[PDB]
């Protein structure tokens, strides 16, 4: 019983939602292919890149090396161990690589082994020393070439955007005042006439035949000095390159920065040519200039985009177009080509090593396999996947959650110019880029932007760059349609006609503004190019789960938006009432859940493992139960079918995390009246209802993983043991059977959960001591307890234990380290005072009460609520729509439904009501056939909410009620003294979820123990363990006021004051008197700590020379 | 007037409209509510404490051949309600589940001075492999209480399950107001008192006057 | 409300911050080495409820303002001998234990 | 080592009124699932005597003035409803009559000083009248227990009236909170406190047990069913 709201759909938000992911590597990681076709990007561009290294003496000797089809391979281990012996899932890369001779000689080592480059899960993610990390996609400022407004004092200035930030220089034409038209590259200002020179250009041929209708030139000839010669220019150019090189022309050097496709290659241009063409006076070809011709270079764009620039510097072609943040102007290097061009790294070592390694050996002996040694293509790659801002952990807590991850866009890129966390330009770029395909309403704060979300339907096709989200054009296809689209206006979802929507007012979008309605009303090409496939596209997948959107403020819809991730998988996981189709999408692109694949059958068994599909062939199917999250989630999957075939609307075949039967389940929907309750409800605190822990609701599983390594230091060997020293305590084994804890064992805080002795020699055991010990029978002893234990978070039960040692297998471990144990521990905690609850519209809050059931508001018939939602400032303050949620809620309760009433485009008021409207006839179709009907409380209130003229006069209270079911609801009842509320109390089945935010995991308090020895104030260390900061801010606070004392006590008694600690401790355990100081030793320690440099700080008293004692001990 | 006319449209235990009548115009929940309170709290019940199954060190498992998932199990357990047809004390159920089949609460080897109100009440889906032997304890007590209640017994796989004793399922109470006496404006009561585990409505009921009544009492002498 | 007095206090001495240290000193003299240095013994006790019964608090200020409320003492510049000040309570019945 | 199964039952006794009431420890659910229904009888249910209309010759109307009376109807009126008789035992419902002089105070007593029926409140104001003080009053008073306005109807001297309102019932206020408390180590555990004023005769404490045992009285009616299967 599903019903459901809306209009058209002509696509879907298309396969699979980690498309931005997973299908790009795998192209970029070509491989897969027949090692003939697949040309370029990815790898082999890498490969064919570096140009087969050659070395001194350009063709007169031995040695050409050059390089053919690689060979991704035999992968070494398998997901899985690698997460068990923290391991990159990395595998085989080789490639044979021929070199040559002056004298003939053919020489192939096969493959010649190289490096290990990670491969990625079927997910869409990556497992890298063990832990699951994730690829996020970075943007930045498309290549080409785009001047802009120089910031400083009204001047533009002329950018030139090679390819990616590691395939040519950023170049800057700076026209300026004292100086003039610079040529800025990397690290190096120059006058931008020489280069010109260089490339032909020169008075005359050059300006009064380029730049005459702007001046700007006599500043140009000036330093014709340097437009006297070419070659002789290079040098001087090149001498203009630090350091104090050879001054020899070379013509190498500018053998690149436009020779050849070696450090400056916008490819087969692609977003060069096919960018700066239509930009600056047309024409050009793959890159900038061009030499090895013949002699002199011929370039191709520098004095073109020179021209454009003084153009706009005081001509009519404007376009002062800053990176103008237009998704024309925006790119996205997807995991695979951030993964490639580290590859465009470690070759770009190898062939400096290669080259070397040339030389030197025998060219009769120098071969491959030889010559190649690989540590390069390793190390900085392996070194990139763990270890960059933008390769990141995994947000697992709840399915939305990873997949989410793999969507979202970073630009906190490492990059160049790459928007450093405040790079210079932040607080500009955050803004809504008015391209809709990358959502408005996803960020969070203080990285406020700088980290978007991208939109649904959004990218899928010939990929060069930038999203370009899907736009109907009259029936048929829907065009992926680019991001630099005029194509004659864009109508709006709604108002249609069968085929020709008849509104002949169509609005509609074009360029920019809504502008009205274009009308074209031609029913052809959807007046274009018009009509976007739903509206989904102009949003995050992960905020389309919110049932009424419309009404909801982005603001607080965006803080539903994220919130949501921190979902936290429960054991009842439920799907929400008012879902929106994607709740049944989103996991099935996660693959949290296990599918199916051809046609039914069953077989199986149940439990561990729905076995075989038994669809012609025969597989098993095995089921994750009780992994461990990387946030500590306890995502399990559950078995669903007993004894069946394929699908029955979705072959489910099982369900997973957080998903109720294939839909995804966050939380859990309850019901609640809103209303302020006494207090317990104020500000953002929900009341909650006892039941919702009797019922074992909100309870959710988390599993720990505790960690010891068994060192070797110069004292004895570091061993794990059951044998911990006079740990007797019938603990041990009472527990830890032959060393570590056992499963299914309970664990408090305090417990050994892997015990380990060590050696240490801190003193001798001197005689009478050994002798008193020989005497009583006191057993000389040599080793300490060092075990685990339980730290100060209670605990759990003993789930698993994993155990690698050096010599193992697979594994490797940390120098010194010799075996290391891990163990599990679970948890299940139900709910408590603290805790946040947070619903889908942001309507975030923390638990106060918990009533029983006797209290809380008695609905009529006796049925008691859930949650107490204040409706104070909340609603109005934050002005939302959680209340159409509440509403199709009763009108879904009694109705019994679920339903599925999409963002922007369904669950209208008066069906809510139309719906609402029945559902009463029934709740008080019962009522009066119970043998009931209303009674002085709901009479006493009806006569009063027409008083209120919020319910129609004259009608019967029976009358009345219905009237007021459709809008708030029933009189309800306080069920803890027993007369009604006056006035009604709209009630309701909401949807709260319980962010992994428990309050558990917070709250400590100390008071003494873990003391440093390194700061000597509270930090670290082992019994009790706490330790409170005071910042600064807390200094001024104390100052304000006026506790002097109390202020001293907490940079004296209470922390490096030694004297005074004890001091303290022994205050109290006395009693009667209190903490009593005087010298704090921060002073008398600045002092004896200045002397050490010289100085006589000297301690004079009230009278000058009344010179202190201090220090007199 | 003097007095009432205490109706009471029974039932087989569960479902108990209990009507006063004539009671003067405000009573109508002096008496309504408090029983409705006390009949939702204090008021003695069955419940299981503990549950111990074959080869399972602790929950968070998962017995083989059985398509269930031990908390699950656990979880469903936490329902079934027992009747004690007697005197003072607690119990253990026992049952051993064979290859393809469904083990419904039902299957609880009958025994003794106890009833299965629950029968039904699906308890486990295992199949093909069939090995189900269990022990769940059963204590009589009195409202809720969790992981405090040890369930020691089988001293070392326990899983202590919760405790859910409340037999009261539900309790209302209209004060319909169509009565005669002395004037249209006295009120009628009805309070239901609501489904239950074992023990039935009147005996909620009456159970709950007393309680009320030895509170009612504590108003003695005064210091 | 908050402190018994807590206005009549601050209208007593003159520097707000003046009492805080006079209750402080004083409470820092009262049950701080010996107790027989009370002025509202009598009828005027401050006694604590607990379960079994009543029985003065270990909250030396407690005592302090209200005994300062009182009427007794003094402060300023008296009692010049402060060694004096602390050795007259040799004079009568000091010290404690460890 | 302080509460058990037996709450510490404390009052307050003021003499008349206030008399603050605190049983202590008892479980947390019956301060409200308790304390509250008798505040409720309390209010309500209780065998009260107050005036209830009045006939003092002339004018009929309740709304007028007369001359020779500092004040007008109305304030006699009301400054009656703050009589309290005090009926002994036997079974009275009487009427009354007061000697109204020249210029003096006519407080509350200037009745018919008949025994039988006692003025606790010798005072009030009642009205003023100087020189010729004219003034007679044939105030009469009823039995009650709720509270009832002009609905009764001043039948008595048929005509002439001006029917006053029933205020009859002994206590005239009742508040009661529940802080909790734990002397019982656990640390919430409802602690009731009332704070049950009344003046209109029946000492305060007395009005308690009365509704603890109107109460009580009528919880005895869940006795003895009938059923239908
Ligand atoms: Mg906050």
């Amino acid at each position: 019983k599903i019903k459901r709201f809306g209009r058209i759909r002509e696509v879907i938000p298309l396969p699979p939602l980690t498309e931005i992911q997973v299908e790009s590597y795998k192209k970029a990681l070509q491989a897969d292919v027949p090692p003939e076709k697949r040309e370029n990007v990815g790898i082999q561009a890498a490969f064919k890149e570096t140009f087969p290294i050659e070395e001194g003496d350009k063709g007169k000797g031995g040695l050409v090396l050059d390089f053919l089809e690689y060979r991704i391979g035999d992968p070494p281990f398998s997901q899985d161990e690698c997460r068990e012996k923290d391991l990159t899932y990395q595998a085989p890369l080789y490639a044979r690589l021929q070199l040559i001779h002056k004298d003939t000689g053919l020489i192939k080592e096969d493959e010649v082994f190289l490096g290990h480059l990670p491969l990625m899960t079927e997910d869409g993610s990556f497992i890298i020393n063990g832990a699951d990390r994730v690829i996020v996609s970075q943007i930045h400022r498309s290549p080409g070439v785009y001047f802009t407004p120089d910031p400083a004092r009204p001047g533009r200035y002329i950018a030139s955007i090679i390819p990616l930030p590691k395939r040519g220089p950023w170049i800057d034409l700076e026209v300026e005042a004292s100086g003039v038209v610079t040529m800025k590259v990397n690290k190096r200002k120059f006058p931008l006439v020489l280069l010109l020179r260089v490339l032909g250009y020169d008075q005359e041929t050059l300006v009064r035949e380029l730049s005459a209708y702007g001046d700007l030139v006599q500043g140009l000839l000036d330093e014709a000095v340097l437009a006297m010669r070419p070659e002789e220019a290079m040098v001087r150019l090149f001498t203009l390159l630090r350091p104090g090189d050879p001054p020899k022309k070379d013509k190498a050097l500018a053998y690149l920065f436009g020779l050849l496709a070696d450090p400056k290659r916008y490819d087969l241009g692609e977003a060069g040519r096919y960018k700066a063409e239509e930009k600056l006076g047309v024409g050009l070809s793959g890159r900038t200039l061009v030499r090895f011709e013949d002699g002199e270079f011929k370039d191709e764009v520098f004095l073109p985009t020179l021209r454009y620039l003084f153009a706009l510097t005081a001509g009519v072609p404007g376009h002062e177009v800053d990176d103008i943040d237009h998704l024309g102007n925006r790119r996205i290097r997807t995991v695979g080509e951030l993964m490639a061009d580290q590859f465009r790294v470690g070759l770009a070592r190898l062939a400096r090593g290669v080259r070397e390694r040339m030389v030197m050996g025998s060219p009769d002996t120098l071969t491959p396999a030889k010559l190649v040694n690989s540590r390069p293509l390793e190390a900085a790659l392996r070194e990139f996947f763990s270890r960059s801002q933008l390769s990141q952990f995994k947000d697992e807590t709840n399915p939305l959650s990873s997949l989410r991850h793999k969507r979202r866009i970073s630009a906190l890129g490492p990059g160049g110019l790459t928007r450093e966390r405040a790079g210079f330009d932040v607080r500009d770029v955050h803004r809504t880029h008015y391209g809709r395909i990358c959502p408005v309403e996803t960020p969070e704060g203080a990285n406020i932007g700088l980290i978007t979300s991208l939109a649904a339907y959004a990218r899928v096709d010939a990929l060069g760059f930038i999203r370009t989200p899907y736009r109907r054009v009259k029936n048929g296809v829907v065009t992926e349609e680019v991001v630099y689209m005029t194509a004659s206006e864009e109508d709006r979802y709604t108002i249609a006609q069968a085929n020709t929507p008849l509104e002949g007012d169509r609005i509609a979008t074009d360029r920019v503004v809504a502008r009205r309605r274009g009308e074209p009303v031609i029913v052809a090409p959807e007046e274009v190019e018009f009509m976007d496939v739903s509206p989904k596209q102009v949003f995050s997948l992960n905020t389309n789960l919110i049932p009424f959107l419309e009404h909801d403020d982005a603001n607080r819809a965006l803080m539903g938006s994220n919130m949501q991730t921190q979902a936290v998988p429960l054991i009842r996981a439920q799907a929400p009432v008012v879902m929106t189709g994607l709740e049944e999408r989103v996991v099935r692109d996660s693959l949290a859940a296990l599918y199916a694949e051809e046609d039914g059958e069953v077989v199986k068994v149940d439990g561990t493992r729905i076995a075989v599909r038994y669809e012609d062939g025969r597989l098993v199917h095995p089921l994750r139960r009780y992994a461990r999250s990387n946030q500590g989630t306890a995502f399990d999957q559950r078995p669903r079918v007993r004894v069946g075939q394929r699908v029955k609307k979705g072959d489910l075949l099982a369900d997973g995390p957080a998903s109720e039967e294939g839909f995804l389940a966050l939380g859990q929907n309850v019901l609640v009246a809103i209303m302020p309750f006494d207090g317990y409800n104020f500000e953002d605190a929900i009341v909650i209802s006892e039941e919702l822990l009797k019922r074992d609701f909100y309870t959710s599983i988390h599993i720990e993983r505790y960690e010891i390594e068994a060192r070797d230091t110069k004292l004895g060997p570091e061993r794990i043991t059951r044998d911990i020293p006079h740990l007797s305590e019938a603990a041990l084994r009472d527990l830890d059977e032959e060393g570590i804890v056992r499963i299914g064992a309970e664990v408090k805080p305090g417990d050994i959960l892997v015990g380990r002795t060590s050696f240490k020699g801190e003193q001798e055991p001197s005689p009478e001591e050994r002798l008193l010990r020989s005497i009583f029978g006191e057993k000389a002893r040599d080793v300490k307890d060092t075990s685990l234990r339980v730290p100060p978070g209670e605990g759990g039960i003993v789930v698993g234990r994993l155990r690698l040692r050096r010599g193992d297998p697979g594994v490797e471990l940390k120098p010194g380290v010799r075996e290391v144990v891990r163990v599990f521990v679970a948890q299940k905690r139900k709910l408590q005072v603290g805790d946040k609850l947070a619903n889908r519209h942001g309507n975030k809050g923390v638990v106060a009460k918990i009533l029983p059931v006797e209290d809380m508001p008695h609905l009529p018939d006796g049925t008691p609520v859930d949650v107490i939602l204040n409706p104070l400032g909340v609603p109005s303050r934050m002005n939302l729509g959680q209340i159409l949620e509440t509403h199709l809620g009763l009108a879904g309760y009694f109705l019994g439904q679920r339903y599925i009433s999409p963002v922007f485009d369904g669950a209208t008021e008066p069906e809510i009501k139309e719906l609402l409207a029945e559902a009463f006839n029934l709740y008080f179709g019962k009522r009066q056939g119970e043998g009931f009907g209303v009674d002085k409380r709901e009479k006493e209130v009806l006569a009063r909410a027409e008083k209120l003229g919020l319910v129609s006069p004259g009608k019967s209270p029976e009358e009345q009620l219905k009237e007021l079911f459709d809008l708030g609801k029933v009189v309800l009842y306080d069920g803890r003294t027993g007369e009604p509320f006056e006035g009604p109390i709209v009630v309701g089945q909401m949807f709260i979820m319980k962010l992994y935010h428990m309050v558990e995991d917070k709250m400590h308090a100390r008071s003494t123990g873990p003391y440093s020895l390194i700061t000597q104030q509270p930090l670290g260390g082992k019994a009790q363990f706490g330790g409170q900061r005071f910042g600064e801010m807390e200094v001024w606070a104390l100052e304000a006021y006026g506790a002097a004392h109390t202020l001293q006590e907490m940079l004296t008694i209470k922390s490096d004051d030694i004297e005074g600690r004890n001091a303290a401790y022994q205050a109290i355990i006395k009693g009667e008197d209190v903490p009593e100081p005087s010298v704090p030793e921060s002073f008398r320690v600045l002092v004896k700590e200045l002397q050490a440099l010289a100085l006589d700080v000297q301690t004079l008293d009230e009278k000058d020379n009344p010179v202190d004692i201090f220090e007199g001990l | 007037l003097k007095a009432p006319v205490f109706t009471a449209t029974t039932q087989g235990d569960h479902y108990g409209e209990f009507v006063l009548e004539p009671l003067e115009r405000g009573f109508g929940v002096t008496l309504g509510n408090p029983l409705r309170r006390i009949l939702l709290s204090s008021i003695p019940g069955t419940a299981v404490t503990s549950v111990y199954i074959e080869d399972v060190l602790h929950e968070f498992s998962t017995i083989p051949g059985v398509k269930e998932d031990v908390v699950e199990i656990i979880l469903n357990l936490k329902e079934l309600v027992v009747r004690f047809l007697d005197p003072r004390w607690r119990t253990t159920l026992i049952l051993r589940a064979e290859g393809p089949k469904e083990v419904r609460a039902v299957d609880f080897t009958p025994s003794a001075d106890v009833e299965i109100m629950n029968p039904d009440l699906h308890i486990a889906t295992l199949e093909e492999g069939g090995k189900l032997y269990m022990e769940v304890r059963v204590d009589r007590g009195v409202g809720y209480v969790p992981a405090e209640r040890h369930g020691i017994k089988d001293r070392i796989n326990a899983i202590p399950v919760d405790a859910i004793f409340s037999p009261v399922r539900r309790v209302a109470f209209q004060v319909e107001d169509t009565r005669l006496g002395q004037r249209t404006d006295l009120d009628k009561l009805t309070l239901r008192i609501w489904t239950d585990g074992s023990v039935t409505p009147l005996e909620a009921l009456n159970q709950a006057v007393a309680i009320l009544k030895e509170h009612l009492n504590y108003f003695a002498n005064p210091e | 409300m908050a402190e018994p007095g807590i206005d009549k206090l601050f209208g007593m001495v003159d520097s707000k911050y003046r009492l805080t240290v006079v209750v402080a000193k004083r409470a820092q003299q009262l049950l701080r080495h010996r107790f027989k240095n009370t002025v509202l013994e009598p009828e005027e006790r401050p006694k604590m409820r607990t379960l079994e019964g009543l029985y003065d608090d270990p909250n030396a200020v407690t005592w302090a303002m209200k005994e300062l409320l009182t009427g007794r003492l003094f402060f300023g510049e008296n009692l010049v001998p402060e060694d004096r000040l602390q050795k007259e309570m040799e004079r009568l019945y000091p010290t404690e234990e460890e």
